[PDB]
RNA sequence: GGGAACUUUAAGGAUACUGCCAGUGACAAACUGGAGGAAGGCGGGGACGACGUCAAGUCAUCAUGGCCCUUACGGCCAGGGCUACACACGUGCUACAAUGGUCGGUACAAAGGGUUGCUACACAGCGAUGUGAUGCUAAUCUCAAAAAGCCGAUCGUAGUCCGGAUUGGAGUCUGCAACUCGACUCCAUGAAGUCGGAAUCGCUAGUAAUCGCGGAUCAGAAUGCCGCGGUGAAUACGUUCCCG
């Protein structure tokens, strides 16, 4: 806004694991206010992908939040009738926000069965190295690097 | 409305009145089960026979000051144009502006 | 539809007029405007001229038409296409 | 199993199975699986040749594909033959239970028809 | 550009006025094409059932695709002669804001 | 023996609090029979493990109004104040908890013109 | 074990009172006990009406009436305590009921 | 039987004033960071529309100047129409499914309506309903089942156990009367639709999204309008370019 400057919100941790992290993912994952829903879906998804490997579920998800966290990027501004696309540092939490959207949109344009499935897929496919949301950081990456000119 | 509007609507409020009692005994004998067959076809002949303007279906309320046979608001009586008014003058008891 | 325990609706006046025609032998028409009569069992054989808002249209009723009521044999409308 | 003419799913539950014949619902379907003996979850592979016996002895009892069709087919023509309103209206293939023709009846006449 | 033109009671309108002014306008607007999706024109005659110089008020609306909808308003003796004046100064106005935002 | 009353979204708790084994009753229901969501046990749970203290204390409570969700949070506050009434030194911690406020947000009406509270109809310029 | 009941309506709040304050101290000068005055649920009516002739269905008028009830229980009344509460006057807009 | 504790009900009162502390500013207004408190710097909503603008809207609520008809441009009536259908627009509802459909069990509301009415309960019916009957002029009896939700089973990506338009039979009810032209129930049928061009709309918190409940009009006839509560988000670096 113009004025004022709004401070954030507290998300209470999750039951099970206590993480603030995994409750905003679970926000994050939520539609119409179901959040039960939202947490039966999470909770899957991470029990299927702790199946595949024996760690830590949070550090799992922390870890491939940070494989899939960016680094820079442009903002759009508009002087002398150009986009001037110039790159700039973005704060951690809208670092924390762009992964995690990135996740969820990715499971969801997977081609599972179930979102907790797709979900635990392309978690896996994040901590490998190979996936939409990391196609997404690379490109942010790309592009950012071919403007690094601009201050 | 019109004065002639308005004398319909008295002319079948007054038939009404007149009809009201057979109406009703009528249909009493309809609905009894006691009753003959033929009794209750009989009384069934008779409700089809009466007039039409016996039935109370047959009547719009108006707003009595004027006439109007729309946003009649039963409690009132009054059609909203002629109840705005009248309330917002301080004539109609206990009625006020509502904010919550 | 009309519940069966009330039973069939017919006019008194059309009623009164197809008892007349039935008991004698006479095939004028029987001009009416009770669209909303029901074509009795008795209503064969008989010609019905019914109103159809501006003029009467004539109905031969034969055993397919009982139970239409008589307004559905004169239609209301004039279309004949875009 | 071929019930009526017709080859109904075999990797199915009966009572899903059989609602794919022509004049047979699930409620249809659930009363001729009660008089068999048959449970419906019970899948129509896993069905044997008596089973099949009594669905389609059943099943003959009700009119199921041609006898409805041609029923239909006849209360329709009988209609527009004798031409009453509702005659009329299947003739000229518009809404025959009173539905508005000024707009929205795109289920009877189908795509628009540009001038 | 889809075209939607309506008069009121006193104008009197008919299929034949609409072909004729959605054509005319089209015409006259063919060169922006893509930049405008749509138009409203309206014809009233105020003091309805008199007469005046004016006596009858047209307007057209446009919306151009990206900027905000824009409006014009004139007043004329013949029906005419009101179309002919809300489409020069719809002209005047759209060259002015594309001029301007280049 | 100390009594706490709590609201939150039209719901009402009354609490009733005694040294006890850690017996814990809801409308003469277990807390898994009432609640069958984590969320809301967590939430009723979270004023008595904040003290390390859940079951050197005995709960008889009874709640009447709103959802699963309101009810959970007015159990909440009435065992908060409870506990600050049974003894002061809780009442800091029990604040630096946040359980001492009391939540006042509400369902806002709905309004003339408008779907919705703030919600108001399509204005489309295509 | 005679007790009589007494119920008071009114579309002002601050009336009823007065008008049950005014029971309870004519019970009082008669030395009976009375339990009250005791209040119920506010009933509420609301109502939209349109503020312009002809079209504007956005710009009403929210208008709201309010009925308001009171209750009292006058237990071991006496002979002259039933004659007073008979003597006493009535003010209009509270509608009093008194059952025995 | 009892009690007047608690919840609640509905009148009257208290409280919150930058009141106090640490900073900033002319030593002014005023602005930041703190303690305490349920609540802290207009706490959140609602009514309240300045002088004025558009010969803006309403002679069809009503009143009124001036013109017009007077065996009709006045009055009564029966049928028909306002529901038409080569098409074009605006505002909505329902869907295109697995964050889901179906079946069994099982919890938690708030606001309103009821004597020409709401009706416990038994029977009959697959059902809409019907009969008998009971308590209510209501914080007392009733509409009334809250639904999303939770637990268990099946469905396993199919135009499908998704969707429910259209049509064919059989009925209930309101009413003098459901043909044109009513609402609802049962059996059968099973359409387009597999996420929608350019473009464009709403919304900053108990808000949006989503889930159900009530009322005015009213014999009957809401996806509309006016209200009520349940679950419950995302994001604001900043005013550079967009408009008023
Ligand atoms: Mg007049
Ligand atoms: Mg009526
Ligand atoms: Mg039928
Ligand atoms: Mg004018
Ligand atoms: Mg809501
Ligand atoms: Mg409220
Ligand atoms: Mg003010
Ligand atoms: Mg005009
Ligand atoms: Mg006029
Ligand atoms: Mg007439
Ligand atoms: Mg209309
Ligand atoms: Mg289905
Ligand atoms: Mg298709
Ligand atoms: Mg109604």
């Amino acid at each position: 806004p113009r004025r004022r400057v709004v401070a954030a919100r507290e998300i209470l941790p999750d039951p099970k694991f206590s993480s603030q992290t995994i409750a905003k993912f679970m926000n994050h994952v939520m539609q119409d206010g179901k959040k039960s829903i939202a947490e039966s879906i999470v909770y899957g998804a991470l029990e299927r992908v702790q199946e595949k490997n024996k760690v830590d579920p949070v550090e799992f998800f922390e870890t491939t939040l940070e494989k899939v966290r960016p680094m820079v990027e442009v903002k759009a501004r508009r002087v002398g009738g150009a986009t001037y696309q110039v790159p700039m540092e973005v704060r951690p939490s809208r670092r924390t926000a762009l992964a995690m959207r990135w996740l969820v949109d990715a499971a969801a344009k997977r081609s599972e069965k179930t979102m907790a499935l797709r979900l635990a897929g392309e978690l896996l496919d994040a901590a490998e190295g190979k996936g939409a949301a990391i196609k997404k950081r690379e490109d942010v990456h790309r592009m950012a690097e071919a403007n690094k000119a601009f201050s | 409305a019109k004065k002639g509007m308005i004398n319909r609507e008295l002319k079948r409020e007054k038939t009404v009145a007149k009809y009201a009692a057979k109406r009703a005994e009528l249909k009493a004998t309809i609905a009894n089960v006691n009753a003959s067959d033929e009794e209750r076809f009989e009384a069934m002949l008779k409700l089809q026979a009466l007039p039409r303007n016996a039935s109370p279906v047959r009547l719009r309320n108006r707003c009595g000051l004027t006439g109007r046979p729309h946003g009649y608001f039963r409690k009132f009586g009054l059609s909203r144009n002629k109840l705005r008014d009248t309330v917002m003058q301080g004539d109609v008891p206990g009625v006020v502006k509502a904010s919550w | 539809p009309r519940s069966l325990k009330k039973g069939p609706f017919v006019d008194a006046h059309l009623f009164a007029k197809v008892e007349a025609a039935v008991a004698s032998n006479s095939r004028k028409p029987i001009k009416t405007w009770s669209r909303r009569s029901m074509i009795l069992p008795d209503f064969v054989g008989l010609t019905i001229s019914v109103h159809n808002g501006r003029n009467h249209v004539p109905v031969i009723v034969t055993e397919h038409m009982v139970g239409h009521k008589l307004g559905e044999f004169a239609p209301t409308r004039t279309y004949r296409g875009h | 199993a071929r019930i009526a003419g017709v080859n109904i799913p075999d990797n199915k539950h009966a009572v899903i199975s059989l609602t794919y014949i022509f004049g047979i619902g699930r409620h249809t379907a659930k009363n001729i699986l009660a008089a068999v003996g048959i449970t419906e979850t019970t899948k129509i592979r896993e069905l044997d040749d008596a089973q099949l016996d009594a669905i389609r002895a059943e099943v003959a009892k009700v009119p199921t594909e041609g006898d409805l069709r041609r029923e239909i087919s006849m209360n329709i023509k009988r209609l527009m033959d004798l031409g009453c309103y509702r005659g009329l209206r299947h003739r000229r293939s518009l809404p025959v239970r009173g539905q508005r023709t000024k707009t929205n009846a795109r289920t009877r006449k189908g795509p628009r028809k540009p001038i | 550009m889809n075209i939607e033109i309506r008069t009121d009671k006193n104008i009197h309108n008919s299929e034949r006025l609409i072909t004729y002014v959605r054509a005319e306008l089209t015409q006259e607007f063919q060169r922006h094409s893509e930049r405008i999706t749509h138009f409203s024109v309206h014809f009233s005659d105020e003091n309805g059932d008199k007469g005046g110089d004016k006596d009858i008020h047209c307007m057209i609306e446009a919306r151009p695709s990206g900027l905000k909808p824009v409006a014009v308003h004139h007043k004329a003796g013949n029906i005419d002669a009101s179309i002919h004046g809300a489409i020069e100064k719809l002209k005047r106005s759209l060259e002015h804001t594309f001029e301007k935002k280049e | 023996t100390n009594y706490g009353t709590g609201r939150r979204k039209t719901a009402t708790a009354r609490v009733f609090l005694s040294a006890g084994t850690g017996k814990l009753v809801i409308n003469n229901r277990t807390l898994e029979q009432y609640f069958g969501r984590e969320t809301a046990r967590m939430v009723v749970r979270q004023p008595l493990e904040l003290l390390e203290a859940t079951e050197k204390y005995d709960l008889y409570i009874t709640v009447k109004g709103g959802g699963i969700g309101g009810q959970a949070g007015a159990i909440r506050h009435g065992i908060t104040r409870a506990l600050i009434a049974a003894d002061e030194t809780l009442k800091p911690v029990l604040r630096q908890a946040g359980f001492v406020t009391r939540d006042a947000r509400e369902v806002e009406r709905k309004k003339l013109g408008l779907r919705k509270a703030r919600k108001r109809p399509q204005f489309s310029k295509r | 074990n005679q007790r009589i009941r007494i119920r008071l309506k009114s579309f002002d709040h601050r009336l009823i009172d007065q008008s049950a304050q005014e029971i309870v101290e004519t019970a009082k000068r008669t030395g009976a006990q009375v339990c009250g005055p005791i209040p119920m649920p506010t009933r509420i009516e609301r109502f939209n009406v349109l503020t312009s002739p002809h079209v504007n269905k956005d710009a009403r008028d929210q208008y709201e009436i309010r009925t308001y009830k009171r209750l009292i229980d006058i237990v071991q009344p006496t002979d002259k305590t039933v004659d007073a509460l008979m003597k006493l006057d009535l003010a209009a807009g509270v509608d009093v009921q008194i059952a025995l």
